[PDB]
RNA sequence: GUGAACCGGAUUGCCGUCAGGAAAUUAGGUGCGCUUAGCAGUAUUCCCCACGCUGUGGG
């Protein structure tokens, strides 16, 4: 059930006027938030059509889904493309119903269903994290005299590849070896984009107390999160049209919420 | 007061385009045009954090609009009921003096927002008589307290005192 | 025990009390001239009509009432009129009538009432609960029918807005609240400014009983604080009547 | 009224009628003790009717 | 962070807090009257408040009668804001 | 039993009533100046109205 | 701005300020009375024709 | 103009020149009241020169 | 309860009836915003269940 579509956003052209979409694209936590309060619910849909209510994420349906932000030229106009697909029907008449400045052209819903059988030459790109659990999380190197104090911490650090090669034949080897698990293969792979992606997620806490109830009085906190990016393509030959559909429903890698998803 | 003087001095600093967009906003509230509100915020925000006494917001907006429209200069001792009355002595008491006199008394029974047009006609006949000086600080602090009748009666008695001399 | 019906009463423009020459009557208080209706006029207006009679022990042992002159909360504003009675039959010229002058004033008033313990019990008539029934009639019968006057040409029967009833036994009129006549500032009503002056006086004098307060649909609060200066910011017709009824007995 | 209607032909019609049957009449002058100052929305007739209806509310519940 | 670092009318990362129901302007404020709300629509709230009456009644961007004006003011904020000329 | 009839009329710029000097009638209601139309003028105009002609049966004459 | 060219001091400019302008599509209306003009010139037909023709030319060709 | 030319280098010389000599001033900016839209067969300089020639022939013949 | 009681200044009224504020006006001339810039990057990526310890469910 592919629901591939597009959300063409309004990049500005004057960094003097306020630019809502450009600022919104700089934080992937809020990018996921924006993409996730779409298709909200039918629970309180009959109450209000105006999106004027105190926000709570519990009312929104907790179905995991996917997106990816990219850039393309159609024939004559640069416009950043967001490609989404989900198991629920598209209803972007409420997510952007008072934030029309976020959009450039009204979004379009397509219908698509896959068929590849085995060994064709009609495949597409991919996005993934270069995340590996560390072999040697060496004992928490602390500061003060550039020393080492701690014991251990299993962390999902960035992939430390080799030092005598480039990653268009190192990460290429990596997903070429990864492909027979997920039910496909790579005969050619050249990377297009790599780097880091950043965000910020807020943590509600509780320190203070209230004299007539429980501790409503409390403070704020923010925390950062980082990921290693890899956008790349390939001419691929699917092993079987019976297990690759699960990979087309989950994606190579499972950042999902934070951009890196399935093959497109 | 040591707060309104800075407001008047900052108003005298305003250049031609700013008071042009203030001129275009006669009779219009500070909402339907973004640049007018931006100018008013720039003029009105920073004088509350430096001195404890500031004029009322509506008085400041009305005085800024009128100042842009007429562009006088600030001089102590040139309030409205002195120059008014001084020009009333230069009149024929038969017909024109009641006309201009009623034009002046229309101000004494009006709220702050609606006085834009009567103050406009009063300052128009002031401009016709070639008046350059107007005590903007004095006008502003008698206008921010315009709702108490002692200052209205003092202003009227100032008109009487300037008329009998 | 003593009943003080401190009552505010605005009036649409109409003349109610007339002197020899027809002017609204005036009083002197606070170093200013304020409009006045005579206590005899309003006291007879409380009598002489059957809506209140629904009371001869109270305005006759003599009688049982202290009704004050209606002191205006502001300065007096007497206006003048000019009427022409037409000829309505075509003569050689026009106009025929008396071509006289009338005169009127619009004012917001205040008054104070006094009914003591034995002054209501020895009033008696025939019952001992009559000493609560007649008072219960009175607390809103005093604000039932504006007197009389030139109503056929100046129709004014504006009902009162803010009504106090106190159970303080020491007889003191709150007229010293209106030592300064009430001026008008644009954000509040004249009645609202007068009620703020009454509230500001109420927060005094207690430094050196309760406040039973009437505001219809509580549009007028006695003080803009949670520390209410009456603590009884309620009121609806005969609810206050019954509450005074079981306050007395 | 047949005043200066030849010079000011103001023959406009009453934008409101309130007929109420009782044995104790009332003028809604106290509905406009507060002067009616218009806002950008609505008009003078609607603001006056709004203040009148507010007064009708608290003299139909409070009184 | 009660509203999860977000706006309320035009949901987006939030910066400041607006005040509704000016019974008291606030030295001690209860947490059920404020309104954490983003920069542009709080600027539109100041649009609507500074124009017309100042009073004590506030905007309350929850009941949808003060909606079209807020969005229109935000549109002219987006179109006409000069950041180099402050604010 | 008595009947109340209330109206709220907005009028074009007009002078329906004047005093001896020619000013429109004014009253100080609620501490502010309110424009006034005399009751006798309304009574006379309703007396001389074009629908009272079947009932207009009173004369106020010295001749 | 107004920029200085002599380097008598640090790299200043001089006088800064603003200009305001616009561009538009304009509509202009004229009306030349004929017998009133010929009464004003008292019977000079050819000078009146000169007036009307030169006005028709000067309204168009001049700005 | 030598503004920000160290980073962009736009030294683009001329496409066409209209130098005239007449007795009354005219501006062919009104030729481009219609904006020039690119057709897939010609470049915008040729298109703009065609639009300019259209309006130049208009003014030369119609005046 | 006290030179004080208890106590209306009451009713009848159209200010009405005639009125161009009209003749005349270039908003005028002067002006550069401008000097400086890789959107890149392996050797801790903030986490939580979670692997023979780097694959695996998401914030
Ligand atoms: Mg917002």
């Amino acid at each position: 059930m592919i629901y591939l579509s597009r959300l063409l956003i309004d990049t500005g052209g004057n960094p003097d006027r306020p630019r809502p979409g450009r600022k919104w694209l700089d934080n992937i936590y809020n990018v996921h938030r924006r993409l996730s309060m779409a298709f909200p619910s039918g629970l309180r849909r009959e109450q209000d059509p105006h999106f004027l209510k105190p926000f709570s994420p519990n009312d929104f349906q907790k179905t995991p889904f996917l997106f990816r932000v990219d850039n393309n030229i159609d024939g004559n106009d640069k416009r950043a493309i967001i490609i989404v697909q989900s198991v629920l029907e598209p209803d972007w008449d409420y997510c952007f119903q008072n934030a029309l400045d976020f959009l450039a052209a009204p979004p379009e819903t397509k219908e698509y269903n896959p068929e590849f059988k085995a060994g064709q030459l009609l495949r597409f790109r991919l996005r993934v994290n270069a995340s590996v659990r560390r072999h040697i999380p060496e004992m928490v190197q602390q500061d003060g005299q550039t020393i080492e104090t701690g014991k251990i911490l299993h962390k999902r650090v960035s992939l430390t590849w080799d030092a005598s090669s480039t990653p268009d034949q190192a990460l290429a080897d990596w997903l070429a070896a990864k492909s027979p698990k997920l039910g496909f293969t790579l005969q050619r792979c050249e990377l297009l984009q790599l780097g880091w992606v950043y965000g910020s997620k807020p943590e509600p806490k509780n320190v203070k107390v209230k004299e007539q109830g429980q501790g409503y009085w409390r403070e704020h906190k923010y925390n950062p999160l980082r990921f290693r990016a890899a956008l790349l393509e390939g001419v691929l030959e699917v092993d079987d049209p019976k297990l690759f559909l699960k990979t087309l429903s989950s994606g190579i890698g499972k950042a999902k919420s934070f951009g890196f998803g399935l093959l497109s | 007061n040591r707060g309104t003087v800075d407001f008047i001095a900052s108003l005298e600093n305003l250049k031609e385009g700013d008071l042009g967009i203030l001129r275009k906003l006669r009779g219009a509230r500070l909402d339907e045009k973004l640049p007018g509100f931006d100018l008013f915020s720039a003029l009105w925000w920073p004088l509350r954090q430096k001195n404890q006494r500031a004029p009322k917001r509506e008085v400041a907006w009305l005085i800024a609009k009128l100042f842009a429209e007429f562009r006088f200069e600030q001089r102590e001792g040139a309030t409205l009921p002195i120059l008014m009355g001084g020009i009333c002595r230069k009149l024929e008491p038969k017909k024109e003096l009641p006309r201009v006199l009623a034009r002046f008394d229309q101000l004494a029974s009006l709220d702050i927002m609606q006085m834009e047009e009567p103050l406009s006609v009063i300052m128009g006949i002031l401009r016709k008589h070639q008046q350059v000086c107007l005590d903007w600080v004095g006008l502003t602090d008698v206008l921010s307290f315009w709702e108490q009748e002692p200052v209205k009666r003092e202003w009227s008695d100032s008109f009487i005192k300037a008329y009998k001399i | 025990m003593l009943i003080e019906i401190h009552m505010i009463q605005n009036h649409s423009p109409a003349n109610l009390n007339r002197d020899d020459l027809g002017a609204p009557k005036t009083c002197y208080f606070g170093g200013v001239l304020r409009s006045r209706i005579s206590s005899q006029c309003i006291k007879r207006s409380i009598r002489t009509s059957n809506d209140f009679k629904a009371d001869i022990a109270l305005c006759g042992v003599e009688a049982a009432l202290q009704v004050a002159h209606a002191i205006s909360t502001h300065i007096a504003r007497p206006e003048i009129d000019y009427f022409v009675a037409a000829d309505d039959v075509p003569g050689e010229d026009a106009g025929a009538g008396h071509i006289g002058e009338s005169m009127f004033a619009s004012a917001c008033f205040y008054k104070y009432f006094s009914i003591d313990w034995e002054q209501l019990v020895k009033n008696l008539k025939g019952d001992t609960n009559l000493a609560a029934h007649t008072v219960g009639a009175f607390l809103l019968a005093a604000a039932k029918t504006n007197p009389s006057g030139k109503q056929n040409s100046f129709a004014a029967h504006n009902y009162p807005d803010g009504i106090l009833v106190e159970f303080k036994n020491s007889p003191i009129s709150y007229a010293n609240a209106f030592v300064r006549p009430v001026s008008v500032v644009k954000e509040s009503d004249l009645v609202e400014q007068s009620i703020g002056q009454l509230s500001n006086y109420v927060n005094d004098i207690r430094l050196g009983v309760i406040g039973f307060w009437f505001s219809p649909n509580n549009r007028y609060p006695l003080g803009y604080k949670h520390s209410k200066l009456a603590s009884r910011n309620i009121g609806n017709l005969n609810e206050l009547v019954g509450a005074v009824l079981d306050y007395i007995g | 009224p047949s005043g200066k209607q030849n010079s000011f032909a103001a023959h406009n019609y009453p934008d409101g009628i309130l007929v109420e049957f009782k044995n104790s009449p009332i003028s809604y002058a106290n509905a406009f003790v507060r002067p009616v100052s218009v806002v950008k929305e609505s008009d003078l007739v609607e603001q006056s009717i709004g203040q009148l209806s507010n007064y009708v509310n608290d003299i139909r519940l409070g009184y | 962070v009660m509203d999860h670092a977000a706006c309320m009318v035009c949901k987006a990362p939030a910066t400041t807090v607006q005040h509704v129901n000016y019974r008291r302007a606030g030295g001690k404020e209860i947490p059920e009257d404020l309104r954490a709300l983003c920069r542009l629509c709080a600027d539109a709230c100041t649009m609507l408040e500074y124009g017309s009456g100042m009073t004590t009644n506030r905007i309350d961007p929850c009941d949808p009668i003060w909606r079209e004006r807020i969005l229109a003011k935000r549109k002219e904020i987006v179109e006409f804001r000069s950041r180099g000329q402050r604010f | 039993m008595l009947i109340e009839i209330h109206m709220i009329q907005n009028h074009s710029p007009a002078n329906l009533n004047r005093d001896d000097l020619g000013a429109p009638k004014t009253c100080y209601f609620g501490g502010v100046l309110r424009s006034r139309i005399s009751s006798q003028c309304i009574k006379r105009s309703i007396r001389t109205s074009n629908d009272f002609k079947a009932l207009l049966g009173g004369v106020r004459t010295r001749r």
